[PDB]
């Protein structure tokens, strides 16, 4: 009541080391640490393949 | 005799449970399917079923 508090729960699943994306668990971001929003280009490079297999379902 | 299963499947919960139940040692590779995961929980021994948590995450 005093302030203003918005909590979320979130759950791991996967990591960037850089320009590349690794899936997994078992990794802790120590507190504090920012959180940010993903950018578009982001998303798309991940759930794509190389041409040869792509099948886009929509 | 001179003889020895080291059973191989995907999915323990279709292989019968009267062999199954034999197995002394287990490997464990990662495991997706809960109602095979509780399954093997429930037949591991019981010191390993603490450890045993580890099997959605194995990669």
């Amino acid at each position: 009541k005093d302030e203003d508090i918005f909590i979320l729960t979130v759950q791991p699943v996967g990591i960037f080391k850089g320009e590349e994306f690794f899936q997994g668990n078992s990794m802790l971001p120590s507190p504090t640490e920012p959180v940010f929003l993903v950018e578009d280009d982001i998303l798309n490079k991940i759930f794509s393949n190389e041409k040869t297999k792509i099948f886009h379902l929509g | 005799y001179g003889l020895s299963l080291m059973v191989v499947s995907q999915r323990p919960s279709e292989v019968s449970d009267t062999i199954l139940s034999q197995c002394n040692n287990f490997i464990n590779l990662r495991l997706t399917n809960i109602n095979d995961q509780n399954y093997i929980k429930n037949l591991l021994p019981d010191n390993s079923r603490s450890i045993s948590e580890i099997l959605p995450t194995l990669g």
